[PDB]
């Protein structure tokens, strides 16, 4: 019993993290096979980062400008190239700790682990999701650019993020692994601010099946609705809408626990109209929207890595 | 409005 | 910016992990150097659950009764000892993973990593606290008993915690790296029940501090408090008392905010009484107890947005 | 009720 925010174990993912100088700036970088990732803006003085031209200061660098270490030990740089937003700099050492990894793009609403890392060396481990506005809510300080977000499916290490840079409000923007923006979002230095978020429909479906799973039951009623009905309240509370696809995502754990997930949407309606009237779900006040459905089924079946 | 590379 | 229940990184304890079977009972096992340590009810029968002799128990078990999987690698068991609740098998190849590490009992409000495991892979890892009445709110299903808490502060790994069972609320109960259990439990399933529990107050003050550092004052307000009144009044919401210790502890994120720690004592005062009326600090509805002050410095800007 | 080995 319990639910706890849960991420995938690092250890794989801890044995490809190095620490990467250019000039005055230090990062991190992902070691995989020969190659090390990391974002592109370590190229850049803070003038730079003003207007950047990206191609015209990566020209200027050499493979010695490169200074890269793992653990203790300086990697040879012998070749750099840059694809979108992230640069590869070959070594002359393929990772001996390369687990089995894919690169995966996701999309909001998706979940995964932050292995937040300075200097090279892992720091901490949290469970982020891809907010449906793109952002992440992560907790990240000055240095942690080059951090990698990942998913574990059996021994394949999925990465979908590496963190680029703050906004104003506090909360991050990134890459996937080949460099490509989440969001509309520039690594320059510029006015940029986070679009209106929504909360993610079906992630708190979800949560509300695994408190039925762990005995909280105050919420549930005699009442269903339709995906029409529910998605004009839905909207009304800036919530995603529900799909198809997200209704058929539930069923296992709309079997499991007997409440279909229309009776569970029903539910969650009263819940967006009335409040919770000072009741409490699995230790939250908020509806808890960063876990998936199978979050939920991973988490409450025990699977392992 | 500012943004921050770390 | 952002503030989030951050673990440890787990691969230093994941290099740990193996599997334990006797009979037909399977659990987790810390194998560090030549020894793999797990809990001790792990030579329990069906017959063996409310009042097992764990003398007698072992006494009848040879070594080769023990069947220790690293990975796809059994592991050759050449003794075995019970020390307090948990056995410790000598086995004959120390882990070349094993890191650097210490034992540490820990005192509740403490916080520590889980790495949860089954079979002795690793599951997943979440952020845990020592309750004021030493149960832990875990995530547990039935094979994690062998399961441990840690910290690494620093490059050393410090092991507090080795979950055994769960009780009957749906909490956990488990014992120090040397066997002891915390609180008043024991390893029989006989019927035994927590103490009602406590919020952990100096905690709660740390993540208000966590919450100025990242840029929110609202819930401040120009009142003062005593330290005897503040815990007068938090203490008919159940929370613990307040210490001149826990005092001090908070001494350093006093500093950095300029806001005395009686004055956040006297800003937790009219929270209780108020509520947030719709609002929330670090993205939550209620208050945290679940972060230390240790914690708050560890993840959070030495510089406060002001 | 009774604790729960796991």
């Amino acid at each position: 019993s319990g639910f706890r925010k849960m991420a995938f174990p690092s250890g794989k993912v801890e044995g490809c993290m190095v620490q990467v100088t250019c000039g005055t700036t230090t990062l991190n970088g992902l070691w995989l096979d020969d190659v090390v990732y990391c974002p592109r803006h370590v190229i850049c003085t803070s003038e730079d980062m003003l207007n950047p031209n990206y191609e015209d200061l990566l020209i200027r660098k050499s493979n010695h400008n490169f200074l890269v270490q793992a653990g203790n030990v300086q990697l040879r740089v012998i070749g750099h190239s840059m694809q979108n937003c992230v640069l590869k700099l070959k070594v002359d050492t393929a990772n001996p700790k390369t687990p089995k990894y894919k690169f995966v793009r996701i999309q909001p609403g998706q979940t995964f682990s932050v292995l937040a890392c300075y200097n090279g060396s892992p720091s901490g481990v949290y469970q982020c999701a891809m907010r449906p506005n793109f952002t992440i809510k992560g907790s990240f300080l000055n240095g942690s650019a080059g951090s990698v977000g990942f998913n574990i499916d059996y021994d394949c290490v999925s990465f979908c993020y590496m963190h680029h840079m703050e906004l104003p409000t506090g909360v991050h923007a990134g890459t996937d692994l080949e460099g490509n923006f989440y969001g509309p979002f520039v690594d320059r230095q510029t006015a940029q601010a986070a679009g209106t978020d929504t909360t993610i429909t079906v992630n708190v479906l979800a949560w509300l099946y695994a408190a039925v799973i762990n005995g909280d039951r105050w919420f549930l009623n005699r009442f269903t609705t339709t995906l029409n009905d529910f998605n004009l309240v839905a909207m009304k509370y800036n919530y995603e809408p529900l799909t198809q696809d997200h209704v058929d995502i539930l069923g296992p754990l709309s079997a499991q626990t007997g409440i279909a997930v229309l009776d569970m949407c029903a539910s969650l309606k009263e819940l967006l109209q009335n409040g919770m009237n000072g009741r409490t779900i699995l230790g939250s006040a908020l509806l808890e929207d960063e876990f998936t459905p199978f979050d939920v089924v991973r988490q409450c079946s025990g699977v392992t890595f | 409005s500012g943004v921050t590379f770390q």
